[PDB]
């Protein structure tokens, strides 16, 4: 089957700038069967271009497709506020039909360092059989950030999950929460809880931590 | 021309689901229908489609033997039935068709249904436990172990600036958790009250949690 490879994964531009999105096929696609779609959060995809270069009904002429063979491009000549979204290419010249993995066009701004906050399990939650430790990274850009948990300075893995907000419509930043989950018994067996954050906005990694008790 | 899909479904592992996709005008008779799904946080995945000019229905290899795509007699409602459901099949399922059915010989997929959420889980309805995240300072509420989505949070209801309510995370237990946080001036603590207001409609849960300074 044909693998569609989109790049870059994230394109970071200011409103008004030109966006060039690439879609490469692992083997030659007939042009007649290459499409591009746009998708905004919680909405369905919508077709922009089919047949590699034909614009769908009612799509603004700032969107244009080109390419052939293995190499296709979606160009947005200037980005309007509603054009910040995720874009997918798809081949349907063969079956299975396949989609690229998507490119997210996000708003570029200046680097902002996160504010880091750590919350021990609440006293109330410690009545339960589980303890959740929560680390907040507030209002940072770019999106790339690493959160590392350590328990008595043992690096943790398999036992945390994280979540990120959409880009703020006012300041264009992201916020992130990471939660470490342990059994209350495990929580009691250890003393030092640290969350270690790395972000290009920070000279060197920032650690917030506490001691249980 | 819109495609109306059937509504959201919560299903147990091993069960089956049949999503409908009704055309508000015309039929699918010349260009067929294609179904696509999208797992939470992931890309689009072709499941299959009808191609009338070849008189075939094609299915993606991962689903062969457990997926059927069909239409009603008049071909103005199409269906995707997916059997032996597992939790990885949790996704939004979309149908898409061709406005010419109201060269380019195939369905160009310019008309899209609104999507149908299918959540596959052996969990039962369960309201969340709401725990305060005690404290410019930051504080919040952890809204833990609920099923199914969604919950709503606000901070009554003055405070909106600096609030971040995160997307829920699906835990390995099969229940959801999320946090809602807000940053405020340090000076305000103990000079102003802060309460998170949580609703989980599917359980019958409303919780109002005061978030107070830890004062050792």
């Amino acid at each position: 089957e044909i693998v569609m490879m989109q790049s870059p994964g994230t394109l970071s531009l200011s409103p008004g700038e030109r966006a060039t999105l690439s879609c490469r096929a692992s083997q030659s696609v007939s042009s007649s069967y290459l499409a591009w779609y746009q998708q905004k959060p919680g909405q369905a995809p919508r077709l922009l271009i089919y047949g590699a270069s034909s614009r769908a009904t009612g799509i603004p002429d700032r969107f244009s497709g080109s390419g052939s063979g293995t190499d296709f491009t979606l160009t947005i000549s200037r980005l309007e506020p509603e054009d910040f979204a995720v874009y997918y290419c798809q081949q349907y010249g063969s079956s299975p039909e396949t989609f690229g993995q998507g490119t997210k066009v996000e708003i570029k701004r200046t680097v902002a360092a996160p504010s880091v906050f750590i919350f021990p399990p609440s006293d109330e939650q410690l009545k339960s059989g589980t303890a959740s430790v929560v680390c907040l990274l507030n209002n940072f850009y770019p999106r790339e950030a690493k959160v590392q948990w350590k328990v008595d300075n043992a690096l943790q893995s398999g036992n945390s999950q994280e979540s990120v907000t959409e880009q703020d419509s006012k300041d264009s930043t992201y916020s992130l929460s990471s939660t470490l989950t342990l059994s209350k018994a495990d929580y009691e067996k250890h003393k030092v809880y640290a969350c270690e954050v790395t972000h290009q906005g920070l000279s060197s990694p920032v650690t917030k931590s506490f001691n249980r008790g | 021309v819109q495609l109306v899909q059937s509504g959201a479904e919560v299903k147990k592992p091993g069960s089956s689901v049949k999503v409908s996709c009704r055309a508000s005008r015309g039929t699918f008779s010349s260009y067929g229908i294609t179904w696509v799904r999208q797992a939470p946080g992931q890309g689009l995945e072709w499941m299959g489609g009808i191609i009338p000019i070849f008189d075939v229905t094609n299915y993606a290899q991962n689903f062969q033997g457990r997926v059927a795509i069909t239409t009603d007699a008049e071909m103005s409602t199409a269906y995707m039935e997916l059997r032996s459901l597992k939790s990885e099949d949790s996704a939004v399922y979309y149908c898409a068709s061709d406005s010419r059915d109201f060269s380019h010989y195939y369905n160009i997929m310019d008309v899209w249904g609104q999507g149908t959420t299918v959540t596959v889980s052996s969990a039962s309805t369960k309201g969340p436990s709401v725990f305060p995240l005690a404290p410019t300072a930051a504080l919040g509420c952890l809204v833990k172990d609920y099923f199914p989505e969604p919950v709503t949070v606000s901070w009554n209801s003055a405070l909106t600036s600096g609030v971040h309510t995160f997307p829920a995370v699906l835990q390995s237990s099969g229940l959801y958790s999320l946090s809602s946080v807000v940053t405020v001036p340090s000076s305000s603590l103990g000079t102003q009250t802060y309460i998170c207001n949580v609703n989980h409609k599917p359980s019958n849960t409303k919780v109002d949690k005061r978030v107070e300074p830890k004062s050792c």
